[PDB]
RNA sequence: UAACUGAUCGGAUCGAGGUUUACCUCGAUAAAUCAUCUAAGUUUCUGCCCUAUCAGCUCUCGAUGGUAGUGUAUUGGACUACCAUGGCAGUCACGGGUAACGGAGAAUUAGGGUUCGAUUCCGGAGAAGGAGCCUGAGAAACGGCUACUACAACUACGGUUCGGCAG
RNA sequence: GCGAAUGGCUCAUUAAAACAGUUAUAGUUUAUUUGAUAAUUAAAGAUUACAUGGAUAACCGAGCUAAUUGUUGGGCUAAUACA
């Protein structure tokens, strides 16, 4: 349980970066796709 | 370690003139058509009469539209009509104040066992609603002083009372004598 | 005879029981015997008489009907689980219940002013009554008894 | 004071308890846990009281004692005579598979939802505070007390979550704004649910908010009294006492007797 | 990032149910930090009965403010040192009385008022008077302790009491 | 090991003091509860972790005082105590 612990971390905080990674992707895609039409 | 909870309340009324000559002669001839015993019972209706009054000018303090009268003053009058003290034709809060101690007195167990042709009088009605000797709803009354619902004014006889059950108790204490 | 309108009931698997109110009919005798009740109501339900134990009356002024409450266990086995140990004694099967305050009040006394030592002695003589106790006699009606 | 208090009064004890006046003298207090003492609701008086399951006051002593578990808070068991299970609660009665709802009514009694197997999955949580902690990582709160690690971060402080307890997983949150569906968690208007019209933030210590519903009415209340019960016009769980909306003295009577 | 202390923590503990192995499953409890609940300190503002046959009050040690420190759980003249001289008052200070613990409320009431609130809720204070303290997360506790004042109980007069009914 | 600091009684003190209605804690402590969190055991030392070390109630036996849940004194073994 105790090597189980910053194993769940781990799997979490790579979960959380992998998701960081897809939206901040699309946060700053969004922001293309806004001021794209505004030209 | 005593906390009573439950709760007082008075159902007298002491009138400031002790002896008015005009006041008492009414209460007594009030006593004498009600078959009343005391004068405190007089004042127990009056007191009564008191409280639907106060509320009544209480309501008419309010504009006709006031959620709270439409409210209060509808189901005020609603227990007028289900002791029967105001007729249908009568809502109008204003009625309610018109009300004679002797129409709400007329309103009794008593008064109405008598006026029911149940008895030979307002004072032998009395002593039979004691006797337990009359039965009202579903269950006994023995109180003459009870306030008789217009609904309920129909289930009024003597349940297994000797009158209509099976009596025997001046008979049986007497036939076996006689022998 | 009487005649019983069961009222308010409820499920309880927890306690693995139902509770019900009960309005007897009694126009005429006077109130009913819990154990006279007992049984015409166990032949409406079709339960046995013992697994069912009825509780608390009334009987409004002079008018032959009674207001009560009443248990339906399952298994005695569970209702002898269940059921207080006062309501035990009721049905004649837990017994007594000796006077225990004064004598606990007066050993708190001595024990209070000992050693281990006799402490233990003395407490060989607490008046009876263990709840060890209650669980033997409670068993002995489990074994023996068998039926419906 | 000569230490911390430790008992509860009859007559002291909430009105939200539709509490015996007559009863006794005490009332169980509250036991230190999710919710404050005021905002929950005891075990044994939601047996007892509620669902009536239990009677006497030995009858819970068995219940939450007895080797087998009779009572679930949020998928855990409970063995505490007076849990404070609090609103947005989700209470299985084990040997019936009983799932309730602790909601407030419309006239701020504790009332008891019975839920299908469906919504007694998901919960609703509403955000506390929201802080990063150890180690570079984000933490966010529930009123339930919950503590939520690396949550997703399009999350404002004033939010609700849904929660999915099956998988102690989240889904579709909700911030409050202009435009959403709420529940007041207590003041002189709880148990009402309405669309959000807008939060006039005074900064100086307390912000206030404004609310529509079926027929129309305008509410008032404190930031912190408004639970998210949905976005945008559907709400997300049923509401007992049918919608969350309550009836002039005037209009009770009216629908009941019909005056 | 730098270093300090190391008297902070990082489990030498305990069940039960399973099951041909390599074990498996659900729990007890200890304990650190963050939250959380609970409660407590201290705090802002507003409001009290008679009375000037009470008008000036506080300031040798704090009275009002500033500085630095102590000390505390923390704020603070709360205490020390140094410095400034302020702080309050007829819009009643300061002082005195109260058979005055404050509320929620109670009695009578056209309206406005008059008089009470020891006393079930809440908050406060106290346990013979007064001060001191152990312990603890927590009390100056008081159905705990220490000394003094006045007392209560035993004595073989050496000494002793788990001696405080405003439970 | 917790509890005994809840309750229960009383109002003697006490007029901005306490109280109430309000507010602050970015000026703080909170055992018990609920949620979560911990890969690295500090240096010197020392070192078994399939896991260490020493002592004491209860008990056995001797004893004191006129006296109390007084306590001396010798011998015996366990902990989530202690180390
Ligand atoms: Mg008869
Ligand atoms: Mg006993
Ligand atoms: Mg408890
Ligand atoms: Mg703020
Ligand atoms: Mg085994
Ligand atoms: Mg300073
Ligand atoms: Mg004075
Ligand atoms: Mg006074
Ligand atoms: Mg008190
Ligand atoms: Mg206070
Ligand atoms: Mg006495
Ligand atoms: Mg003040
Ligand atoms: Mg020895």
């Amino acid at each position: 349980e105790k090597t189980q612990r910053y194993v769940k971390t781990n799997a979490a905080k790579e979960e959380y970066e992998k998701f960081l990674s897809e939206w901040k992707k699309q946060r700053a895609a969004k922001a293309h796709a806004a001021s794209a039409p505004v030209v | 370690m005593g906390k009573t909870y439950i709760n007082t309340s008075k159902t007298y009324s002491t009138p400031r003139r002790p002896y008015e000559k005009e006041r008492l002669d009414n209460e007594m001839k009030l006593i004498g058509t009600f078959g009343l015993k005391n004068k405190r019972e007089v004042w127990r209706v009056q007191m009564i009469l008191a409280k639907f009054r106060k509320a009544a000018r209480e309501l008419l303090t309010l504009d006709p539209k006031d959620p709270r009268r439409l409210f209060e003053g509808s189901a005020l009058l609603r227990r007028m009509f289900k002791y029967g003290l105001l007729s249908e034709q009568e809502r109008k809060l204003d009625y309610v104040l018109g009300l004679t101690i002797h129409k709400l007195m007329e309103r009794r167990l008593q008064t109405r066992v008598f006026k029911l042709n149940l008895a030979n009088s307002i004072h032998h009605s009395r002593v039979l609603i004691r006797q337990r000797h009359i039965k009202v709803g579903k269950n006994l009354v023995n109180v003459p002083s009870f306030m008789v619902r217009t609904d309920s004014e129909k289930s009024i006889d003597f349940a297994s009372t000797s009158p209509l059950g099976g009596g025997r108790e001046g008979r049986t204490k007497r036939k076996n004598a006689k022998k | 005879t009487i005649v019983i309108r069961t009222k308010k009931i409820l499920v309880n698997p927890l306690l693995s029981r139902r509770q019900l109110s009960l309005d007897v009919l009694h126009p005429d005798s006077p109130t009913a015997s819990k154990e006279k009740i007992r049984e015409e109501l166990a032949k409406q339900l079709k339960v046995d008489a013992r697994n069912v134990v009825v509780y608390g009356f009334s009987t409004q002024y002079g008018g032959g009907k009674s207001t009560g409450f009443a248990l339906v266990y399952d298994n005695q086995q569970y209702l002898l689980k269940y059921e207080p140990n006062y309501r035990l004694r009721k049905v004649k099967i837990l017994g007594e219940k000796p006077n225990t305050r004064r004598s606990f009040k007066e050993l708190k006394r001595k024990i209070k002013r000992t050693s281990g030592k006799a402490i233990t002695k003395l407490l060989s003589e607490k008046k009876g009554d263990t709840w060890a106790s209650v669980q033997s006699k409670k068993s002995d009606h489990l074994k023996n008894f068998v039926a419906k | 004071a000569r230490g911390p208090k430790k008992h509860l009064k009859r007559i002291n004890a909430p009105k939200s308890w539709m509490l015996n006046k007559l009863g006794g003298i005490w009332a169980t207090r509250p036991s230190q846990g999710p919710h404050k003492l005021r905002e929950s609701l005891p075990l044994s008086v939601l047996l007892k009281e509620r669902l009536n399951y239990a009677l006497n006051g030995r009858d819970v002593t068995l219940i939450l004692n007895d080797k087998e578990q009779n009572v679930f808070v949020d998928g855990k068991v409970r063995r505490d005579k007076g849990y404070p299970t609090g609103l947005m609660d989700v209470v299985r009665i084990e040997k019936t598979d009983q799932s309730f709802r602790i909601l407030y009514d419309t006239k701020g009694r504790f009332v008891l939802k019975s839920l299908s197997k469906e919504e007694a999955k998901y919960k609703l949580l509403k955000v506390t505070a929201k802080a990063i902690g150890p180690n570079q990582i984000p933490y966010i709160v529930t009123h339930d007390s919950r503590t939520i690690r690396f949550p997703n971060p399009e999350i404002k402080i004033g939010d609700t979550l849904k929660y999915d307890l099956v998988n102690n997983k989240i889904e579709n949150f909700a911030h409050l704004e202009s435009g959403n569906v709420c529940y007041i968690q207590q003041g002189n208007n709880i148990g009402r649910v309405g669309i959000i019209q807008h939060i006039e933030k005074h900064q100086g210590s307390f912000d206030i908010c404004h609310v529509k519903d079926a027929k129309g009415n305008a509410f008032a209340t404190r930031l912190g009294n408004i639970f998210v019960l949905g976005q945008g016009k559907k709400s997300w769980i049923e509401l007992p006492s049918g919608d969350g909306v309550r009836e002039t003295i005037l209009e009770e009577r009216k629908r009941k007797f019909s005056y």
